[PDB]
């Protein structure tokens, strides 16, 4: 649910959705 | 004389006289640099032109530049190659070339961009005049040409990492079309040296490595194998070859045997090939597509080389 | 197609000339001859600004070799007889440019046109002098075959009794000694010193001619007051296809300050002379001469029809010394105080830049200059003094705001939006405001420079104060650039948007503003919008993709089932940026696409093939070591272009792709075997070819394909 | 089975300036009536043909495409993937002022007839833009260029919101009152529902059809 | 054996920082070229220059080999390794803006 999070899934080849539900179309910055 | 026949190593000791008994005018020891360039040998190289450095008139060191740039970059002494690149003539070949090639060791792109194309446009002049006679006349710039597109490549080398298969598989088929010159040779692999390691492709180094030992000199061909191996065989003789690299230490017990040493070379073939069995052993591991194949390749290689030596021998 | 052609040779003959002019060149490129000679033949016996006009329009267009130049030397000698109005200086321009065509009876035409000439050497003196400059200038290496006697001609026409022909003697002697001096200097002397010894302008000109040519130093600085990025960025990963003088010189410098001092209210030409030939003396010898020069000018600098000369000279002598006019400055500075708050002024700002190049002297006269006018020169001036001294910028920069922000408020206003998009300054309230000129102001030429300023306006691109007002104006600049009337005002709107604004236009509400834009009448915004939309693909693939898979098929429609030659190299130039710009999406699409241009290269028109074969230089990019199965059959066709080529076409784009697809196939050393030619046509092309870009490609194929040993190619035949 | 012959029968004979044009323009009208749909197979072959008769015929008062245009309405639905070609030659023929006066009202008439059965909300600023550079300039196109304008105000929702500048600019200098136009303006500039907003045209039409 | 050194002056910190009289401070600056500029410094703690083309545009506008340098493109890089310099110059603009000390011969 973190950024910081994210990133120590990331390390063990686990992805995870990078964008909040307020926006129906997220674009990856 | 001797250098218009390409023919070195008496072209030093002829020098050396000219020199050793006594100092003379600044023309004999830029012979010297022109001779120990073609040999290979920066290491005594380099100690020359540094301290002649100074004590000499601008002119004169113009020249002395370009020899003095390419010890350096033999050594791998970047603080050094710029100081002696800077005073190269800007408005020649080898002004532009020597100079793109520092732009990729700090990593500029879009200046070398500019300086290989300033250095195609003066290769041009040299090249169009040499080609008007025959293809055999115009092949020492068509070599440099060969280098020039090379650096292009090192420069999409170090860009997408997901290229670097086949870059390293287009150089290999490209040097097997030139003509097997020593110097040639030379200045190609040491362009392919500012992003490939000799340690990360030994197939190209032994067949470099192979031709300095049949048709050259020997001692070059010998420092080459040192350097893949590590460390050197010569220094311990009681202790076994490294196991490691099966293919780099096969072609060095061979040079043993063409050399000096027609006795220790067998004894040395005698444990190599025992502990290959050994090692092809105990392997619970398969990878009979391209390991085993090849590994008993070079196994029939080495039993063919025992034969031969023991009826020389015996 | 002649009923118009002559109609509109008739209208420009009698902006719409160079209207019309530049319509049939056009035309006639795109594209009958029998009418338009007797058009021309016509026009030209009747008017004479029109013919030549015309014929010039037509040079370089059409394609002529040797039939046209026939044609045109018998019309050029027709008009070379009789020295006619300022009209006729553009048939002489015209004559030049047809013979620097490069045609092989060009270099006989100019032999006879300087035997001619000299001949002549005011209707026949002035004609030829013209005629002689314009022939240097166009053939520089023909107007080297007699140099003598044009020098000994010029000698007695520079003597008549005529002002305007020695002007052009002056300018055809210096063009002449400037191509000597590039690759008879004691003769120009002897001769300018015995003249000296009417003839008043005559010597000064060839005087400052000759002290020009020895001494470039103050020509740079005229030069520099006539006309007021990064090594470390990575490249792209897909490239698109692309002496006696200074000897001579204390003497010269006595007796033009004795004729300067003694002709002080005798003699305007000798005045604008003199003047002129100070600023030389000045640079070149450099205190009594420079105190004498300075009264000089300043007598002349509030002498009518001198103002302009004496402050050039004035600002040149500056530059050379600066002790010398340390205190000297003052009295440009005292005269030009009250001159600017009276308001010609063009030449006022031109002398203070050129003086400036001591830091106190500039606070206050800012002040005069922002009441002198908003005018380029003033802007450039001082631009280019905080630039050159910036001491003290916010005192430029709060004079240029304060200007700026007034002119503002209520095509002058044109001049200050350039100006504040011209550099940096030191704004959320301008482009708030600016959002208002293009939506209210229905003149043309005010929307244009409106669009790009507000662009480079945006520099400022975490905080929720600055978002919402860029994301504002982003707005009206997207509207604008899809409702406009005229393409003029789009066009420059979209290409405004660079690459820089890629995080701001992925929104969802911005990108329904593009998709407008893909579909429009001119191809020129569909090819900048699809680019666009490319990049923009890779950031928001849920709402581009889906469009640009319906667009793709398109594309590809028109290929085959449209046939139109017209047609078929207008979507394929689109195929190259949608590929070139986008390589991730179109790499799975290689198959469909590789197959139906190679199937448009073998059909049983020059502008589809060299976008067809720019367009296989990219897809050869995008997908390395995947087009392997085509490399064999590719050759074959792009070879056929190069060796036999039956015409003489672009080669530059086939040689391009063909050093292009080796480079990432790795298809190296093989043809050299299968294709016993190519290694002799490259060579061949070294000698053959004389165009720059050409002969670096050839190069750099030469080492991409290798450096194969001579014995190999004894083999290979 | 035979109608891949017919179409290849028909790419020879039918030369651009010939006595037989009628017959082969005749014909289509009756094949495309045949198939009812599943025309569309054999379409493209037939555009490069019909794409060299909007630019080239000699025909007295551009009879040809006249004729040409009024086969191109009963196509309907047929044409999805071929209007990208197939429409820029038609709005080339009503903006040329040098066209003959009927040719340019076929052309006017065959997109809003058109409309009823295809969608043109792509195609937006590819066609609203020649419209409004020829109200200012027929005086005499006033009346049919508005009715076609009005039938593609329709299908756009509130997309169309934006053009209102352009549009009113050349309305209060001609002083063009057009009422259907006048009703379709207002409910976008004052809301008047949220369903009917930014309606897809294809459901509209399915729902008025059912 | 690596380096080779070039001015004679040992030392100039704490002397250049004084309003030395004889040297007088001078500004440069130096436009790119298509291969490079063709000056180097190699001064630890001055930053003195190295080096310079004879050819190359910076000989043009001066840049003589003994001099040294206090500021580059505005900021003073006066105390600073010359490797830094390098590296700053580098990630600079193209023309860059150089204060030469240009001692007047003593
Ligand atoms: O010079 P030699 O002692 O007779 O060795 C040769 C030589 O090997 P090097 O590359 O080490 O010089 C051959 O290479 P060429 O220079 O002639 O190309 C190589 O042949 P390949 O290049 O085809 O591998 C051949 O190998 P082989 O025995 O497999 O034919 C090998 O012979 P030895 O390994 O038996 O010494």
């Amino acid at each position: 649910k973190t950024k910081q999070g994210c990133d120590i899934l990331k390390c063990h080849n686990w992805d995870a959705v990078r964008h909040s539900r307020k926006h129906l179309w997220p674009v990856v910055p | 004389w001797y250098e218009k026949l390409h023919e070195w190593e008496d072209a030093l000791v002829a020098y050396d006289k000219k020199m050793d008994t006594n100092k003379d005018d600044p023309e004999l020891m830029l012979g010297r640099m022109r001779c120990l360039e073609a040999l290979g040998e920066w290491g005594q190289l380099h100690q020359q032109c540094c301290e002649k450095w100074t004590l000499v008139n601008d002119e004169t060191q113009a020249k002395m530049a370009r020899m003095a740039a390419a010890a350096a970059w033999g050594l791998g002494q970047w603080d050094s190659m710029e100081e002696y690149t800077c005073m190269i003539p800007r408005d020649t070949h080898d002004g532009a070339f020597y100079r793109a090639v520092l732009a990729l060791h700090q990593d500029l792109f879009s200046l070398a961009q500019q300086c290989i194309d300033k250095a195609r446009d003066l290769l041009d002049a040299e090249l169009t005049a040499m080609a008007g006679e025959s293809y055999s006349r115009a092949y020492g710039a068509m070599v440099s040409c060969h280098m020039l597109s090379e650096l292009e490549e090192v420069i999409q080398y170090k860009l997408v990492p997901e290229r670097r298969e086949i870059i390293r598989q287009i150089w290999w088929e490209r040097l097997q079309g030139c003509q097997r010159i020593v110097e040639d040779w030379q200045k190609i692999l040491m362009v392919r040296s500012l992003v490939v390691s000799p340690h990360e492709d030994m197939r190209t180094w032994l067949k470099y490595a192979s031709l300095c030992g049949k048709s050259g000199r020997l001692a070059l061909a010998h420092k080459t194998l040192v350097l893949l191996l590590g460390v050197d065989p010569s220094r311990q003789l009681d202790h076994p070859l490294p196991t490691v690299h099966p293919q780099v230490t096969y072609a060095y017990m061979k040079n043993m045997w063409k050399s000096a040493r027609k006795i220790d070379a067998f004894q040395h073939m005698q444990h190599f090939v025992q502990t290959m069995q050994q090692q092809a052993q105990h392997a619970i591991a398969t990878e009979d597509q391209q390991h085993k194949q090849e590994l008993h390749k070079l196994m029939a290689r080495c039993f063919l080389k025992l034969g031969e030596w023991q009826l020389n021998l015996q | 197609s002649n009923v118009s052609v002559l109609q509109q040779f008739a209208s420009g003959l009698k902006r719409a000339k160079a209207a019309k002019e530049l319509q049939h060149y056009v035309t006639m490129e795109l594209r009958s001859t029998r009418f338009y000679d007797q058009l021309n033949h016509h026009i030209f016996e009747l008017e004479r600004k029109g013919g030549i006009l015309a014929i010039a329009s037509l040079i370089g267009v059409e394609g002529g070799n040797a039939t046209r130049i026939g044609r045109f030397a018998n019309y050029l000698r027709n008009l070379l007889p009789s020295n006619d109005p300022v009209v006729m200086e553009m048939a002489s321009k015209a004559i030049g440019r047809l013979a620097m065509a490069g045609d092989t009876f060009t270099a006989e035409y100019v032999e006879f046109e300087v035997k001619r000439a000299l001949e002549w050497l005011e209707g026949r003196r002035h004609a030829a002098v013209l005629v002689l400059r314009e022939l240097a200038i166009s053939v520089p290496t023909f107007f080297f075959q007699q140099v003598q006697p044009f020098f000994d001609n010029i000698f007695v026409a520079v003597w008549d009794p005529k002002q305007a022909i020695r002007e052009g003697a002056v300018a055809a002697l210096r063009a002449c000694l400037i191509l000597t001096t590039q690759r008879w200097y004691r003769h120009t002397f002897e001769e300018a010193e015995k003249g000296f010894d009417d003839r008043i302008h005559g010597a000064l000109l060839i005087l400052n001619e000759l002290v020009r040519i020895s001494s470039m130093e103050g020509e740079r600085l005229r030069e520099e007051m006539e006309e007021i990025m990064g090594f470390g960025t990575k490249p792209r990963h897909i490239t698109p296809f692309t002496l006696v003088e200074s000897r001579c010189c204390r003497d010269l410098m006595e007796e033009k300050f004795d004729q300067v001092c003694q002709w002080v209210l005798k003699c305007s030409l000798i005045q604008m002379t003199i003047l002129n030939l100070l600023p030389r003396l000045a640079a070149f010898r450099p205190t009594q001469y420079l105190q004498d020069t300075m009264n000089h000018v300043l007598s002349c600098v509030k002498k009518e029809k001198e103002r302009t000369a004496a402050f050039q000279a004035l600002g040149l002598l500056s530059v050379a010394v600066r002790s010398e006019f340390k205190v000297y400055l003052p009295r440009v500075l005292d005269i030009i105080r009250a001159a600017l708050p009276p308001k010609v002024d063009a030449t006022v700002f031109t002398c203070i830049s050129m003086l400036a190049r001591i830091q106190q002297d500039i606070k206050e006269l800012l002040e005069p200059m922002l009441a002198v006018g908003l005018s380029p020169a003033l802007t450039a001036v001082l631009y280019d003094l905080s630039r050159q001294i910036p001491q003290l910028k916010k005192d430029i920069q709060d004079g240029l705001l304060k200007m700026l922000s007034l002119v503002l408020m209520h095509g002058s206003i044109t001049l200050a939006l350039r100006t504040l998009g011209s550099f940096e300054f030191e704004l959320t309230q301008f482009v708030r405001h600016c959002a208002d000129h293009f939506l209210n102001s229905e003149h043309k030429e005010i929307r244009m420079e409106a669009a790009r300023t507000c662009s480079r306006l945006l520099t400022p691109s975490v905080s929720q104060t600055a978002v919402q007002v860029v994301a504002d104006v982003l707005s009206k600049l997207l509207v604008v650039g899809i409702t406009d009337p005229d393409p003029d005002i789009r066009y420059c709107v979209l290409a405004s948007l660079d690459e820089r604004f890629d995080a701001h236009l992925a929104q969802a509400e911005n990108l329904q503003a593009l998709f407008v834009a893909l579909n429009d009448q001119v191809f020129e915004i569909r090819e900048l919008a699809i680019c666009t939309v490319g990049r923009l693909s890779s950031m928001n693939p849920a709402f581009v993709m889906p469009f640009l898979r319906k667009m793709l098929i398109q594309i590809l429609t028109e290929l085959e089932h449209s046939g139109i030659g017209r047609i078929k190299e207008q979507s394929a130039r689109m195929l190259g940026h949608l590929v070139s710009n986008a390589p991730r999406l179109i790499r799975p699409y290689m198959e469909p696409i590789l197959k139906a241009l190679i199937l448009k290269l073998k059909d049983p028109n020059p502008g589809v093939i060299n976008n067809v074969l720019a367009t296989i230089g990219e897809l050869a990019q995008v997908s390395g070591l995947e087009m392997r199965k085509w490399v064999d059959e590719l050759f074959i066709i792009i070879m056929d272009m190069l060796q036999d080529s039956s015409l003489l076409a672009k080669r530059q784009v086939a040689l391009w792709t063909l050093g292009q697809l080796v480079a990432s196939t790795g298809y190296v050393v093989e043809p050299y075997r299968k294709y016993p030619t190519l290694l002799e046509v490259l060579l061949n092309f070294l000698k053959t070819e004389q165009n720059q870009g050409t002969r670096r490609e050839a190069i750099r194929v030469l080492g991409l394909l290798g450096a194969l040993d001579p014995y190999k190619h004894k083999v290979n035949i | 089975p035979y109608m891949d012959e017919i179409v290849t029968l028909m790419r020879e004979f039918w030369v651009m300036n010939t006595s037989i044009q009628s017959t082969i323009i005749l014909l289509i009208e009756q094949i495309v009536v045949a198939l009812g749909g599943e025309f569309k197979l054999y379409l493209p072959q037939l555009i490069p043909h019909m794409l060299r008769v909007f630019m080239h015929d000699n025909s007295p008062g551009r009879i040809v495409s006249i004729k040409l245009l009024a086969a191109i309405q009963l196509f309907g639905a047929n044409l999805d993937d071929y209007l990208h070609l197939l429409l820029p030659p038609i709005v080339k023929l009503f903006d040329a002022p040098e066209a003959p006066l009927p040719s340019r009202k076929a052309a006017l008439e065959t997109v809003d007839r058109l409309t009823e059965s295809l969608d043109f909300t792509d195609y937006a600023s590819r066609i609203i833009h020649p419209i409004v550079r020829t109200l200012d300039q027929s005086p005499e196109l006033r009346s049919t260029a508005m009715d076609t304008l009005s039938s593609l105000v329709f299908q756009l929702g509130k997309k169309y919101q934006i053009f209102i500048p352009m549009v009113n600019k050349v309305l209060v200098r001609h002083r063009i009152n057009h009422q259907r136009y006048d009703v379709l303006i207002c409910r976008i500039v004052k809301g008047y529902t949220l369903a009917d907003e930014e309606e897809d045209p294809l459901i509209y039409q399915h729902r008025m059809l059912r | 054996c690596n380096p080779k050194s070039v001015l004679k002056r040992p030392v100039t910190s704490e002397e250049l920082l004084t309003p030395g009289a004889p040297y007088a401070r001078k500004t440069f600056t130096i436009v790119g070229d298509a291969v490079g500029w063709g000056f180097v410094v190699r001064g630890s703690k001055p930053c003195h220059i190295q080096a310079v083309d004879p050819s190359g545009p910076a000989a043009a506008a001066g840049m003589k080999v003994c001099q040294f340098v206090v500021s580059v493109n505005g900021l003073n890089v006066l105390h600073v390794d010359y490797r830094t310099v390098n590296n700053l110059i580098l990630t600079g603009p193209r023309t860059i803006v150089m204060e030469v000390m240009e001692e007047l011969e003593c």
